[PDB]
């Protein structure tokens, strides 16, 4: 279990994907050209997880960039580490999907999906021990959501024994007041419930709230949002890419984080919260990181964990600090907040320390499988239902070949998902 | 049947085709099978100029389709602020209730159209109106943790 | 008669690495396999030959197989201080581990390598003039340690029916855990191995952890600290196999002395004294003191209270400056003074073995040298408390079928969970019935 094939689809997907490769390249000593300038070796022990060692001690992101809109390929390349990606790995269409999931999933995107698979095959066949896939995509658009989930389903068929992991950006009208996005998200969530083993729910609602209410950014930009994402993405993958006392792979994470196949939507949380540039170098104490990483204001999904129960939690502390302190502080949070963890999953909190920090001195990254995430799904379900009851814009979808019944089936599967979450939130040991 | 053509022209945003059909006797208040009028469609698809023109030609600003949706419902759902205001200025019932008990305030709130929320409130939207499940727009804001909305609704 | 040690998965390999290091130091075998005190060069019949074969070059080779489904832990043996000690072909690695999933270790991934492991074991067996059987080291909580081990034991029973199979099993503790599903792996492997194992020494990671923190003043014990304490205990248990002695001199005698009935085959190991190496000038504890310490629950390899149980067997294995009459006197003052209650059907007696060589300290270890030490092996019904704790964690999750989908997706029938759990319930009853 070593190589992860990363795929980024659509404008959001490519945009946060590029940000991810910047942040982790930097963390691994890699530069915009592939050359390792790291001052510590463990930055390369686990480098093979996200990078193919090419020629010249060159490290190339094992990254496939996909989009039905040719435009984003250029913005990707104009990027800092935009020249680091294999030119053969840019699979781009010509028209785009126009926020229409059905175009991404059934027509335009189905045209391009075979081109993407070929590259996936190439990158997979050159893998010593492929552990699975990581896709970055928005759910609110057409390509990331519609083609992304088609891309997930196709990969799944060909690589059924590999882990499928997504970083899925949930839509929010606070960030994009496009009213078909609930449709796209709901159709996508129906796909993600069945075809992904692990989905990090990255919620634009939460990202906006953090920037606006906490970081006091009055007009948050995608760049501000994506700073939270990339910090989150670096955090949650720390232990895929750094040795540590844990030999973490995507499957051991899944086995310990997913008690029920459909409840694989994780709420990530991060501490400390910072704006771009912000000289917030005040540091933070273990007890502070531990508390904050467990606060609704630090969650990347607009969910109050205190409204549900934590089925499983994995926390990655990063930096110099007494693993004995983190052991004590983490026990502390678990006993003071006992009623927010299910009692029928013993020892459901897992903690790792990792010496290398992200660009701060201390971070905590939280990965919660919390029943409170039903709040996110309920928010989207309600918007979906508002639109769908009036059949607004349904013709955009049915005219691409989608059946109206796919909408009702998505909505039902999402409502079922929320009920499952409530079921385990209310279950007791006795 | 110019009525059927007006409906399509209204949906499609063809201003000139609307003007022509009206001038040839097209039923401004024609209805598709769902009871949608040209004004419903223009309000849904964001055709502000068609909305204004229909309203100067006898459009019933408060027409309801089979599900009780008024044009203001759809404009509030979809988020067309300018159409919302034009509809209100021509007598749209700010508190019209559809077959789900939804008022335009309910739909603007659910969809996060905060400016529309404010406009509806200034125009007398009933923050105590409950949908069929008992939710007022404020309940929706509290249930969904939409603090921005909930601040607007507390004025 | 030869004993083959098999070390399965990370815990079994890391503990095996620690044991064989200690064995080498105890026997005077250098890391390259050379043993100067060994006068016979071809081979020989000495007691340490139960664990070590000899090549024509004078190399003393562990009769040991290391197996893991991923290679990282075994690669450390391959590159460590004892790289030259082992048959390179007796270090076997797959590519992808069992993901903490009993069913992958046992059904899917484990089947890809099981026949190689058996063929490599057969090669060691064929070098044996009188194979007694196997010592199998493994975790309960790991997918390899649990699932591959049970697969392996199943196969060994078929291919080596008359051979004894002893296990050293690492029992999971929250303080040093690797997975939420470890209670499942533990019940699953226990259920399927119960029939195939003659005697199993459970090492409670929590007990070792607590000893490291309390007796060794180690604030956050790592595996290295744990495994050093464990290897000292394992060495004490297997010493009788490796050295001359009169107690437990072969695998069969272990079952005879410690296992009154086939299923309740889980002896409690207690060890004393455990003294920090920082206390190099520690006062030497007497035979009476260390023997008394064997009835302190704090010195137990498994957390349980033997005051709440009945003993069915008790062996005291002394190592060092131990006068037999002082043992007898200490036993007399424990048979009267302590609440030791044997079952009514068992001789209320202690078997005593004395190896007059004091324990060896590993350089870099946490343990002070001591003049005398004692390992007590007892079969006591109080170890049922350890099963009960495990069974309860299992039940909490299985009640909701948490995580079960992972096992069923890896070739396992859901009914195997209930069968395993019922087998455990019967095991618990087996201990109540005996008392
Ligand atoms: N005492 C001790 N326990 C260990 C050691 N390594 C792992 N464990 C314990 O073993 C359990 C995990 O099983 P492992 O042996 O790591 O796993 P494995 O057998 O390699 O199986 P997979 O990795 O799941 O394929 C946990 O209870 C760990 O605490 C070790 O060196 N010493
Ligand atoms: N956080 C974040 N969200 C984005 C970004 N770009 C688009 N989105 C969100 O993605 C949705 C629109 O889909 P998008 O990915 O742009 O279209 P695609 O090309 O079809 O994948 C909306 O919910 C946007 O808020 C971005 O850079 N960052
Ligand atoms: C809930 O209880 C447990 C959870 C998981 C496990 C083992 C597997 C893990 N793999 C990773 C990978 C991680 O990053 C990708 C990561 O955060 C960066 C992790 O958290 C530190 C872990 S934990 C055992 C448990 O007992
Ligand atoms: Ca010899
Ligand atoms: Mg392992």
């Amino acid at each position: 279990m070593r190589e992860i094939v990363h795929i980024q689809a659509g404008q959001c997907g490519n945009q946060i994907g590029a940000k991810f490769w910047e942040v982790i390249s930097d963390e691994h000593g890699i530069d915009p050209t592939g050359s390792y300038h790291g001052d510590s070796d463990l930055q390369l022990e686990r480098i093979n997880v996200y990078y193919n060692e090419a020629t010249g001690n060159k490290y190339v992101p094992r990254a496939i960039l996909v989009d039905l809109e040719p435009g984003t390929m250029d913005s990707v390349r104009s990027g800092p580490f935009g020249q680091i990606f294999r030119p053969d790995n840019f699979v781009f269409g010509q028209s785009g999907a126009g926020n229409n999931w059905a175009k991404g999933h059934y027509t335009e995107g189905a045209e391009l999906v075979d081109s993407v698979l070929d590259v996936v095959r190439k990158e997979s066949e050159s893998c010593d021990c492929l552990q699975g896939f990581q896709l970055t995509h928005s759910l609110g658009g057409g390509t990331g959501s519609g083609m992304g989930t088609l891309l997930i389903s196709k990969i799944r068929e060909e690589y059924p024994d590999r882990i499928m992991n997504t970083f899925s950006v949930m839509p929010s009208p606070k960030v994009s007041d496009t009213v078909v996005e609930p449709y796209n998200a709901t159709l996508s969530v129906h796909q993600l419930v069945e075809n992904t083993d692990e989905t990090y729910c990255i919620d634009n609602e939460a990202l906006y709230d953090i920037c606006f209410r906490t970081l006091k950014l009055t007009t948050p930009t995608y760049g501000d949002l994506n700073h939270l994402v990339s910090a989150t993405m670096s955090g949650v993958t720390t232990c895929l890419r750094f040795p540590g006392q844990l030999n973490a792979d995507l499957r051991k994470l899944a086995v310990n984080m997913v008690p029920f196949p459909r409840l694989h939507f994780f709420m990530p949380g991060f501490a400390p919260l910072t704006s771009r540039g912000s000289q917030q170098y005040r540091a933070l104490t273990v007890p502070e990181l531990t508390q904050q990483m467990f606060d609704s204001k630090n969650m990347m999904a607009a969910c109050d964990p205190r409204h549900g129960r934590y089925l499983t939690v994995a926390a990655i502390f990063r930096g110099r600090m007494s693993m004995k302190e983190v052991d004590e502080q983490m026990l502390n949070v678990q006993n003071k907040n006992s009623s927010y963890f299910v009692e029928w999953i013993p020892n459901n909190v897992k903690t790792a320390v990792c010496d290398i920090p992200p660009g701060l001195k201390m971070s905590a990254t939280f990965i919660g499988n919390s029943t409170a995430i039903q709040e996110l799904f309920k928010r989207i379900s309600e918007q979906f239902t508002a639109m769908f009851r009036r059949k607004a814009f349904l013709h955009w979808y049915t005219g691409e070949g989608m059946d109206e019944m796919e909408f009702t089936e998505a909505e039902s599967n999402m409502n079922d998902l929320v009920s499952e979450y409530q079921q385990y939130q209310d279950a007791t040991a006795d | 049947d110019l009525g059927k053509k007006l409906l399509e022209a209204a949906r499609a945003g063809q201003d000139d085709e609307v003007r022509i059909l009206m001038a040839n006797g097209a039923d401004v208040n024609a209805t598709d099978a769902s009871g949608l009028t040209p004004l419903h469609l223009a309000a849904t698809y964001g055709h502000l100029e068609i909305v204004e023109v229909l309203l100067k030609h006898g459009a019933d600003v408060n027409a309801i389709d089979i599900m009780g949706s008024t044009p203001l419902h759809l404009a509030a759902l979809i988020g067309h602020l300018e159409i919302v205001e034009v509809l209100l200025k021509h007598g749209a019932d700010v508190n019209a209730v559809d077959t789900w008990g939804d008022t335009p305030l309910h739909l603007a709130a659910i969809m996060g159209h905060l400016e529309i929320v404010e406009v509806l409130l200034k125009h007398g939207a009933d923050v105590n109106a409950q949908d069929k499940f008992g939710k007022t727009a404020f309940d929706i804001s509290i249930d969904n943790g939409n603090e921005d909305l909930a601040e607007i609704l507390q004025k | 008669r030869e004993c083959i040690s098999i070390h399965v998965g990370q815990a079994g390999v890391q503990i095996g690495n620690a044991c064989w290091e200690l064995y080498c130091l105890e026997h005077g075998i250098q890391p390259d396999g050379q043993m100067p005190s060994d006068k016979t060069i071809g081979g020989g019949d000495d007691s340490f030959n139960t664990f070590f074969s000899e090549t024509g070059a004078g190399k003393h080779v562990p009769r040991a197989v290391f197996v893991d489904l991923e290679p990282t832990v075994i690669d450390e043996v391959r590159t460590g201080t004892y790289r030259q000690l082992f048959h390179p072909e007796q270090l076997i690695t797959g590519k992808e581990d069992a993901a903490n999933n009993y069913a992958r270790g046992h059904y899917t991934i484990g089947k890809e390598i099981i026949d190689l492991v058996l063929d490599r074991i057969r090669k060691l067996a064929d070098q044996c003039t009188g194979l007694q059987g196997f010592l199998v080291f493994h975790s309960f909580g790991g997918g390899t340690g649990s699932g591959f081990t049970s697969l392996l034991m199943e196969r060994l029973s078929v291919d080596y029916g008359k051979k004894s199979k002893l296990e050293f099993s690492i029992y999971p503790a929250p303080q040093v855990s690797t997975a939420v599903v470890e209670p499942y792996n533990s019940i699953l492997t226990t259920h399927t191995t119960l029939e195939h194992s003659d005697c199993a020494f459970m090492v409670d990671n929590e007990a070792i952890y607590d000893i490291c923190r309390r007796n060794l003043d180690i604030e956050r014990p790592t595996y290295t600290n744990l495994n050093r304490l464990i290897s000292q205990i394992v060495s004490s248990i297997t010493a009788s196999l490796r050295f001359d002695g009169a107690l437990n001199v072969d695998l069969t005698e272990f079952q005879t002395n410690l296992v009154p009935y086939p299923r309740i085959h889980f002896p409690l190991a207690t060890y004393a004294p455990v003294i920090s190496a920082e206390k190099a000038y520690h006062e030497q504890l007497s035979v009476a003191e260390i023997t008394n310490a064997c009835f302190e629950p704090a010195n137990q390899m498994v957390k349980c209270d033997p005051r709440h149980g009945k003993y069915m067997a008790c062996c005291l294995l002394y190592r060092g400056d131990v006068v037999p009459k002082d043992v007898n006197a200490a036993i007399a003052t424990i048979k009267t003074k302590r609440s030791i209650q044997f079952v009514d059907w068992c001789p209320t007696g202690f078997k005593v073995g004395i190896n007059y060589q004091p324990p060896t300290v590993v350089p870099g270890g946490d343990l002070a040298k001591v003049q005398r030490a004692v390992c007590m092996l007892s079969n006591t019904t109080a170890i049922a408390e350890a099963w009960a704790r495990l069974d309860h964690k299992f039940d909490l999750m299985y009640a909701k079928r948490a995580f079960v989908h992972w096992y069923v997706g890896e070739g396992m029938e859901e009914g195997e969970f209930s069968e395993a759990r019922e087998d455990m319930a019967a095991l618990e009853k087996d201990y109540e019935e005996v008392g």
